[PDB]
């Protein structure tokens, strides 16, 4: 798993398992976007 | 009649990029120089300039070293440092042809007209060739009244140090060109007055890190006029009376100089080319106009680097000249990449990506952060710190948009900046990345930090 | 009794960046320390040591200097230096002082002990809170044979060049610190002969590149004893008679110096601390034990930096205090990041991520990207060319694993590594952005392509 520094620090601010979020680069890196669309 | 895959118009870092990388994708290359392999950058630009302002660096810097009880008493001797200067271009522009060799490009040397769009006329021979790139670049652009001469040089002919230091000097001028040589040429004892017609130096780059650019530069004696232009001058018994105006117009002054430095600017060079028989299309100011894919009005002839378009840079027309390459190979590839340019002098100057201006105007919500070099632990063990970085992004996506650097290594710190923006950072991104301390480098995470009003090492 | 949301014990880079990011989210926070403001890196560690460093290069390289015309008779006075190095120090640890007060935290001089997971007690006094972050630090780790004494130093005592120049001096230890005060004495004029018990010098990095640093060093007269240890000495009249056997053991040798300089690690300052009865454990090592959010086994505790956990480097410390201050915050952040490495010699080193031997080890079908920087024109028109950066990736992903660098500026070029590492950068990311030209930092970009097989400056 892939994830930038700003998205994982959002997933846990969330309770949100990083692991979890699915990624939408050509293959997978997880973007504050994503970990969004997932809390959603 | 020799054909090939492809002929490279000029071996300067555009073209001995765009030879070498088709040569790797398999193509047969021809490459023609009419002057010296390397082109400008390598010959009387880039690289004789860096040379020049190490030396300058390095005599400077000694006086602050003083400061930590290092006593010596400095004699630069100028046509040693002209000898280096010629020792270190002859290294690269030799290894340019090794590097040509080495990867099966044939050098072909003397002018080269386009007879046609797969043609082009050598010393009387022809060579045809599917794919034609050219890559000619620029020369130094002539300024009304300053018509170059004995009194009046060009770059080229300010890079010879050696053969006489002027007691003063006028440098027009105030992009990177006539910062560097002016700094150059004042390190080296010369009196140096700097004007630039527009409100600030570095006229496209962020005004405030500039400034901060121009203020230290003028701690060291450099007189900089903005909102200034050079009318014209007269030679007298006692040397050249320049008269200067307020750019908008009005009561001018009078200064005396010996020589004057003609930095306005470059020109193209796609005249006599046969640019125009063949269909190639060229703008007003004389570049050869393309698409992202480095491809003229004409099928299979490519144009790159400084005869296609500003800016002006080495970096750009190394890679616009990959492109073209790639394209005549075959593939579909296309310039759209962040673009930095940097400022040689001490401290140095580099900008990438856009300007809180550029970015207000493009409709972003715009948010900067800033980091003075003032809080730089590694700047003090380095004898002192001028300087800050300035991060520009939109504080509703948190998304990076331009860095602006002005301190030692700034050059060395913008590349970590221009990752940034090609992968998408964030300000979060850039500030949660471990940045080693103490190192200049930090000094941007900082800013990023101070971007979210939570800088450590100043009061937010 | 006073009371308050956060008491940090220690105001090292750990312990001042846990304290005023607890204040700017609102805490009411008091800090504790015993010594000098600013812990170890700025009075006795990082700091002094770069400063020395930088004064050494700037010395060293007027050798160099000469063959661009630069003529001087350098003298260093040794008494300034000190002098300058300690005003360097006072102004970072003035500006820490500064900076913890304009963020409202009350500074209290004093040693404290935890008396319960929420008090402490300092002199005498008693205060309590929420929250509490311990912050101690290391210290220098002793050597059996070779006790600290008036002969054998720590790095601090190595700090203090004005108090005279053995020499002859023997280093036993391959880090980071005997690296760096091992040549600041050799560039000082003195004769250094340094051990290492490992194969390699920097065990913990690219043997590649640290071979590479190890041989520059061997090249300025350091002579750099691999696999060898050192197992005691005796005093005599014409100075120390060290014993030095192989790693292993066998034919055993002499060495003869005035001054031994002991740097093989440090020691965490966790006893004496009243961790052992608040019920706060810790390793067989001495270190506070945590997890990723660097709390201890009593909620409410945290340990930071060289208390907590190796690599004992500072920025590593400081981001851990962010992290402990946002949690007593009440917030949930987590330790997750790539941490660079290091070490300020000429050539620098540096390094982040993993090495070939722990990618291949991990399951990675590793592949690598080299550059020597006797291909950069950047570092020409610097004088020497002496280095080269490496590239570790996954040759079936495309993604960048671990960057090494030996070169000027290592240190600063190895931020974008680690930028490119957080973000997830592949090797094509990595060669797709135009670094500034010429730059080292183009040297990252072109180890990129040279993984590829089509880096330009080089044969593929
Ligand atoms: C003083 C100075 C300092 C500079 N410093 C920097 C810097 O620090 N960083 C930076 O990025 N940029 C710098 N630049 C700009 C940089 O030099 C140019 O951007 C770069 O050289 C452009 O490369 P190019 O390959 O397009 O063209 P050029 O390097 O100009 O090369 C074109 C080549 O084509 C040859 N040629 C032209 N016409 C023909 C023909 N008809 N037939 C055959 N051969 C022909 C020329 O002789 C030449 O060798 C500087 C420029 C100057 C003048
Ligand atoms: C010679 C040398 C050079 C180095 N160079 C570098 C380098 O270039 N880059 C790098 O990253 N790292 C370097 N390091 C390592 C770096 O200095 C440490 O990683 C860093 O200082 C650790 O910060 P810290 O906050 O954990 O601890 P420390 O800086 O040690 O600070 C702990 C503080 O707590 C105080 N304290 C301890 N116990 C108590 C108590 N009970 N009550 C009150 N106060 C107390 C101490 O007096 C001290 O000020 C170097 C180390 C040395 C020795």
């Amino acid at each position: 798993m892939l994830a930038v520094p700003a998205a994982r620090k959002l997933a846990r601010e969330l309770g949100i398992p990083i692991e979890e979020v699915p990624g939408s680069g050509p293959l997978g890196r997880v973007r504050v976007e994503d970990v969004r669309a997932y809390a959603e | 009649m020799k054909t090939y895959d492809l002929i490279v118009i000029g071996t300067g870092p555009g073209g001995y990029h765009a030879a070498i990388r088709a040569a790797q994708l398999g193509l047969k290359v021809l490459a023609v120089e009419a002057g010296e392999v390397g082109g400008v950058c390598l010959n009387v630009g880039c690289i004789p300039t860096k040379a020049l302002l190490h030396a300058a660096e390095t005599l400077h810097h000694l006086k602050v070293a003083e400061g930590f009880g290092l006593k010596a008493k400095p004699e630069l001797d100028l046509k040693k440092l002209g000898g280096w200067r010629d020792q270190v271009v002859k290294k690269l522009t030799g290894g340019v042809g090794t590097l040509l060799k080495g990867n099966g490009v044939e050098l072909l040397r003397g002018f080269a007209r386009l007879v046609g769009p797969k043609e082009v006329e050598v010393g009387g021979e022809r060579y045809g060739a599917k794919s034609l790139i050219l890559a000619t670049g620029s020369e130094p652009l002539e300024l009304k009244g300053f018509p170059f001469g004995e009194d009046v040089w060009d770059s080229t002919r300010a890079l010879k140090v050696e053969e006489g230091l002027p007691k003063r000097l006028l440098v027009i001028g105030g992009g990177a060109v006539g910062l560097e040589l002016g700094q150059v040429y004042r390190r080296l004892g010369a009196e140096v007055t700097l004007i630039e017609y527009m409100p600030e130096i570095l006229p496209q780059g962020d005004p405030e890190t500039a400034a901060l650019l121009r203020r230290a530069l003028e701690k060291e004696g450099i007189r900089v006029r903005t909102k200034t232009k050079a009318v014209g001058y007269e030679k007298k018994k006692d040397g050249l009376h320049v008269r200067l105006e307020p750019a908008e117009g009005g009561e001018g002054e009078e200064v005396v100089v010996d020589k004057v430095l003609v930095a306005v600017g470059r020109k193209p060079r796609t005249e006599g080319l046969g640019l125009e028989k063949a269909g190639v299309k060229v703008d007003e100011r004389g570049f050869i106009r393309v698409n992202a894919r480095m491809e003229t009005s004409v099928p299979g002839v490519y144009a790159i680097g400084d005869a296609a378009r500003p800016p002006l840079l080495a970096h750009k027309a190394m890679r616009e000249g990959l492109i073209a390459a790639e394209n005549a190979a075959g593939k579909d590839s296309a310039f759209d990449y962040q673009v930095p340019s940097v400022v040689y002098t001490s401290p140095e100057w580099a900008g990438v990506g856009l300007t809180e201006e550029e970015a207000k105007r493009a409709g972003y919500k715009v948010k900067v952060g800033k980091f003075p070099l003032a809080a730089s632990g590694r700047a003090l063990t380095l004898g002192g710190a001028e300087g800050m970085v300035k991060v520009v992004g939109d504080e509703e996506t948190d998304l990076l948009l331009g860095v602006f650097i002005v301190g030692p290594q700034a050059g060395e710190l913008i590349a970590e900046a221009a990752l940034a923006l090609e992968m998408g950072a964030t300000l979060t991104d850039l500030a949660l990345t471990v940045h080693p301390h103490p190192t200049l480098s930090e000094s941007l995470m900082e800013a990023a930090e101070a971007f979210h009003k939570q800088a450590i090492h100043i009061l937010n």
